[PDB]
RNA sequence: ACUAUGGUUUUUAUU
RNA sequence: CGGUCCGGCCGGGAACUCAAAGGAGACUGCCAGUGAUAAACUGGAGGAAGGUGGGGAUGACGUCAAGUCAUCAUGGCCCUUACGACCAGGGCUACACACGUGCUACAAUGGCGCAUACAAAGAGAAGCGACCUCGCGAGAGCAAGCGGACCUCAUAAAGUGCGUCGUAGUCCGGAUUGGAGUCUGCAACUCGACUCCAUGAAGUCGGAAUCGCUAGUAAUCGUGGAUCAGAAUGCCACGGUG
């Protein structure tokens, strides 16, 4: 990962938490097609677009001990790597191999 | 025996020469069968002159017998410039959809020696 | 008397007239899919005695009589050579093989499948004629070249 | 109206906490539901364990969940209240719900 | 009087009731063959049942619940076999002769890890 | 002492 | 065992299972024989099970001119007005030829039509979304049920029963070919998934050879999950047949 990323990271998540996460459930509406001649919502529908490098597809869940967007487990928010050392270490509910 | 199919077995099933012709398979088939209302199961109703040939306004919104491909053959002759991505692709035989050509194209580019 | 014998395995059937019945319905079966390997009792016999003479009560019978297997030639070890013999057809599969072995015409003969390909087979069988027994001969006579030490 | 859940990590720990609001059903009603078992959840994981490729090297764990319903079994404020100091078990999880 | 035998086999459990009496078998509150007649196991709760001859002097009542027909069918006759022995102790001696008071050698085992289903053997091809 | 049965181990390089 | 025109349904009860946990039984222990009354091999009683009971955890010394600067560390070499780093567009399915591993099949150990039995494991906070309806249809509208052993994703298939195919590149098979949609995303020319009605060519069991199993074993049928805006036939779990 670039060392840029870490100051990327904060820029994306604090322009989704203005936008993306507070327009989501509005989105999901202005797609009526009911209102009597010309359209309502034509000319709005590029909020989507408008800020740069911030998108929900660029902002990926990503892995939380080591900068990758891919080779990750969400319920735990790692890699293969470093659960080998958590499933030692729990702190993590009930994770062993057996044995109780 | 065919007063609507085409072909010389006249004692089987109602598929045989009543689809995959002249603008009619079994979705059409089917439609012009319910025109006339008749009986399909194991074999077609034998049936006479004046019955179904009266009825083939029924399922007549579609192209055709002689008009299959008429005027087509005419509306795809109107792009033909080589500057033109789908002009190009209809003067030579390419596809207009667009194809991979180096893996997994030799239907396309028939056998190979 | 407890661990004796142990008996049964398969049973003799009343109707079919012959024990080759639990071996001989295991032949162009696959995934075990044994009902389409069954589809040739009382259907393929009853369209024999509709294409070639009439009944079936000695036809599968009289078949596996004229062709019949006694020997086998392989390359046997002595120690460290290793010797062509022949060596008789086990008791147990005496019988039992030749009812397999008819295969290097099945997808040329146009016989219409299963059950009426074996209305033909067995008509030529039944004189020791046509598929495979010319290889049977050939075999009988591989052992008549050379019979080693018997 | 209401629902409790109350659920553990570990085998034992479900019986530790299980014990403050089976007797607390005690102290209330006239008959009780017992812990009321329910079935176990099994959450698994299949990962791999070489460096680098060695696909004939694979590890695997699991992560299994212990839940009883109990039942509170009359409106009572004091029955309700025994939940409050409870769930601060390391490895337990109370859901009360409506 | 009442001898009873428990079987379970796949997922699947049974009961048996063996009394003397009238020679009938009832399963699930059903006849014997009122529900079976294309399974391919459905004749093999009848091999210990020949041993003391059947549907003479012998009272059979069945009830089965959980997995499939080639398991009700495995977990049924080990329970009439585990009922028959308690009617006779004798008989001991002769169902060990035809192997019906033994669990037969095929039982579920947990995954094996990854590799699709876990028993193939993979790609090893030259090429 | 008997599967009837396969030629022979490149010029030769120099982390 | 009560209520029972007689249902795990309501009361009750956990016999029998299931979810599980804490824990057993087997020691070569007992016998015959071979063999060297040792070991071990082959048989047998008792037992649910024994002489690897079925299945699975493994890297002793040593070795290979083995992989990895990419888990992680970091010398040196090279660039250092740049091969560093920021910024926007582009490339990673750009095409020629030979495949390694897969897959629908080549027809009847199969299709076409029609009815129909027997499941586990998971997912579900603008979720999973029923019943119903519009649209040829992808999909979408209207809104219950349940925040989930209960509702919803959710009509298991192979198999089984009755008709049919007359063995032929075919009623087979379906690359194509045409006109228009449905869904998602700045993005679908190039380079996505899905659909309706027409429309159409190969494929005939594979050359030398190469690979899998000693039994729930080679083979084969159906359902979920993760990553994730849209997109897997690869990955991980699960159940059916033999």
């Amino acid at each position: 990962a670039k060392q840029s990323m870490k100051a990327r990271e904060v820029k994306r998540v604090a322009l989704a938490d203005k936008y993306f996460a507070k327009r989501a459930e509005l989105k999901a509406i202005i797609s009526d097609v009911n209102a009597s001649d010309e359209d309502r919502w034509n000319a709005v529908l590029k909020l989507q677009t408008l800020p740069r490098d911030s998108s929900p597809s660029r902002q990926r869940n990503r892995c939380r001990q080591t900068g990758r967007p891919h080779g990750f487990l969400r319920k735990f928010g790692l890699s293969r790597i470093k659960v080998r050392e958590a499933a030692m270490r729990g702190e993590i509910p009930g994770l062993k191999k057996a044995s109780w | 025996a065919r007063i609507a199919g085409i072909n010389i077995p006249d004692h089987k099933h109602a598929v045989i020469a009543l689809t995959s012709i002249y603008g009619v398979g079994k979705t059409r088939s089917k439609a012009i069968l319910a025109a006339a209302g008749i009986a399909e199961d194991v074999k077609i109703s034998e049936l006479s002159e004046g019955q179904i040939d009266t009825l083939r306004d029924e399922v007549a919104k579609f192209v055709v017998e002689g008009d299959l491909r008429r005027e087509i053959s005419m509306s795809i002759k109107r792009l033909m410039d080589l500057g033109c991505y789908r002009g190009l692709r209809h003067r030579r035989g390419l596809p207009v959809r667009g194809q991979r050509t180096k893996t997994n194209a030799r239907t396309r580019k028939g056998p190979r020696k | 008397r407890r661990r004796v014998i142990g008996q049964r395995k398969i049973l003799p059937d009343p109707k079919f007239g012959s024990e080759l019945l639990a071996k001989f319905v295991n032949i162009l079966m696959v995934d075990g899919k044994k009902s389409t390997a069954e589809s040739i009792v009382y259907s393929a016999l009853e369209t024999l005695a509709q294409r070639s003479g009439k009944s079936e009560l000695e036809a599968f019978e009289v078949a596996l009589e004229n062709v019949r297997p006694t020997v086998e030639v392989k390359s046997r070890r002595v120690g460290g050579s290793t010797y062509q013999v022949p060596v008789e057809v086990r008791p147990v599969r005496r019988n039992a093989l030749a009812m397999r072995w008819i295969v290097e015409a099945a997808r040329k003969r146009g016989d219409k499948s299963m059950a009426l390909r074996l209305a033909n087979e067995l008509s030529d069988a039944a004189e020791n004629k046509g598929t495979a027994v010319k290889k049977r001969e050939d075999v009988h006579r591989m052992a008549e070249a050379n019979k080693a030490f018997a | 109206r209401i629902r409790i859940r109350l659920k553990a990590f570990d085998h034992r720990l479900i019986d530790q906490a299980t014990a403050e609001i089976v007797e607390t059903a005690k102290r209330t009603g006239a008959q009780v539901r017992g812990p009321i078992p329910l079935p176990t959840r099994k959450e698994r994981f299949t990962v791999l364990i070489s460096p680098h490729v060695n696909k004939d090297a694979r590890d695997q764990y699991e992560i299994r969940t212990h839940l009883r319903l109990v039942d509170i079994v009359e409106p009572t404020e004091k029955t309700v209240d025994a939940l409050m100091r409870l769930d601060l078990a390391a490895g337990v999880d109370v859901q009360i719900s409506l | 009087n009442q001898y009873y035998g428990t079987g379970r086999r796949k997922s699947s459990a049974a009961r048996v009731f063996i009394k003397p009496g009238n020679g009938k078998i009832v399963i699930n509150q059903r006849s014997l063959e009122q529900y079976f007649g294309r399974e391919t196991a459905r004749m093999v709760v009848r091999q210990p049942l020949e041993l003391v001859d059947m549907v003479e002097k012998l009272d059979l009542y069945i009830t089965v619940k959980g997995g499939g027909i080639s398991g009700q069918a495995g977990a049924i006759r080990h329970g009439i076999t585990r009922a028959l022995m308690e009617y006779d102790e004798s008989l001991r001696s002769e169902l060990r002769k035809a192997g019906f008071v033994t669990r037969d050698a095929r039982q579920v085992e947990r995954k094996k890890v990854g590799l699709r289903k876990a028993r193939r053997r993979p790609q090893f091809s030259k090429r």
